[PDB]
């Protein structure tokens, strides 16, 4: 089972701060990576596809890179509602796994 | 235009299925893969399983025979039975399509003692 | 484009077909091979009208839309002229998700025939990983 360990646990920054999400995976998985973003009460968004494929309707600030097993997600200039979970997610073998998420918050 | 709609008990007891209804509007659900996530408290979340646009169904090896996926395509919506849960069970279950583009609301389905 | 073996095992690799949902690269460009030979402008046209559109020439009733073929689902919603393109990238990410539909590479004659139970792993033998 690919494991999925994201870092750090918690990211607290001031709106206008660029920060980066790690996601590493416990075995090569290509460019199967996507990511997440989890407001509190709300359900996830698709955020990026195949580590850095961009989703129509996401805000150029979001942008995600990596390959094999380091993947990153990329917030530049944060915004006050940037704040939330983000998990990243393996489709490359069955079961899909999900990362534990990192907490972006605000400083 | 797309809207996927959960309803079903928030409460079920030990050694009872757990089943879950997700509504698809906008979108026929022979058109498109669909699945069933559910977050344990502590962020952690799980791939339950799916089903594809041709009816080919995927589970997660942890659940264990105890789920079924299944679908209505007539009223357009399909379910989620998960056989004896325990408290171990107790999470928010999400459906969403295969290619994670839309998302139930979210439905917390707690199974404490009584 | 015509791949060559070696190159387009590479670049499979480079979008993530390596081991995907248990299939090893071998697979997919054994299946690429027999499909079109590895020839991304490779189309067949269909006496039911529908087309089989590059690489892996994925057909245009169930994954792509081209502007005619009555029907289509398109389920990777891309057209189909999008599967002829020299750089893989839709071919690949249509792939992955017929592969996850249910019948695993079986979605593909040309694999089933000449690919299915063989020594794939010999189509990226002799090649740069």
């Amino acid at each position: 089972d690919i494991v999925l360990t994201q870092s750090p646990a918690t990211l607290s920054v001031t709106p206008g701060n660029s920060v980066s999400l790690s996601c590493r995976a416990s075995q090569s998985i290509g460019n199967n990576l996507h990511w997440y973003q989890q407001k509190s009460h709300e359900s996830p968004r698709l955020l990026i596809k195949y580590a850095s494929q961009s989703i129509s309707g996401i805000p150029s600030r979001f942008s995600g890179s990596g390959s094999g097993t380091d993947f990153t997600l990329s917030i530049n200039s944060v915004e006050t509602e940037d704040f939330g979970m983000y998990f990243c997610q393996q489709s490359n073998s069955w079961p899909y796994t999900f990362g534990g998420g990192t907490k972006l918050e605000i400083k | 235009d797309v809207q996927l709609q959960e309803s079903g008990p928030s409460l079920v007891k030990p050694s009872q299925t757990l089943s879950l209804t997700c509504s698809v509007t906008g979108d026929s659900i022979t058109s498109d893969a669909w699945s069933w996530i559910r977050k344990f408290p502590g962020n952690r979340l799980e791939y339950m399983g799916y089903v594809s646009a041709s009816g080919s169904t995927y589970y997660n090896p942890s659940l264990k025979s105890r789920i079924s996926i299944t679908r209505d395509t007539s009223k357009n919506q399909y379910y989620l039975d998960l056989n004896s849960v325990t408290t171990e069970d107790t999470a928010t279950y999400y459906c969403a399509n295969w290619d994670g583009d839309y998302w139930g609301q979210g439905t917390l389905v707690t199974v404490s003692a009584a | 484009k015509v791949f060559g073996r070696c190159e387009l095992a590479a670049a499979m690799k480079r979008h993530g077909l390596d081991n995907y949902r248990g299939y090893s690269l071998g697979n997919w460009v054994c299946a690429a091979k027999f499909e079109s030979n590895f020839n991304t402008q490779a189309t067949n046209r269909n006496t039911d009208g529908s087309t089989d559109y590059g690489i892996l020439q994925i057909n245009s009733r169930w994954w792509c839309n081209d502007g005619r073929t009555p029907g289509s689902r398109n389920l990777c919603n891309i057209p189909c002229s999008a599967l002829l393109s020299s750089d893989i990238t839709a071919s690949v990410n249509c792939a992955k998700k017929i592969v996850s539909d249910g019948n695993g590479m079986n979605a593909w004659v040309a694999w089933r025939n000449r690919c299915k139970g063989t020594d794939v792993q010999a189509w990226i033998r002799g090649c740069r990983l």
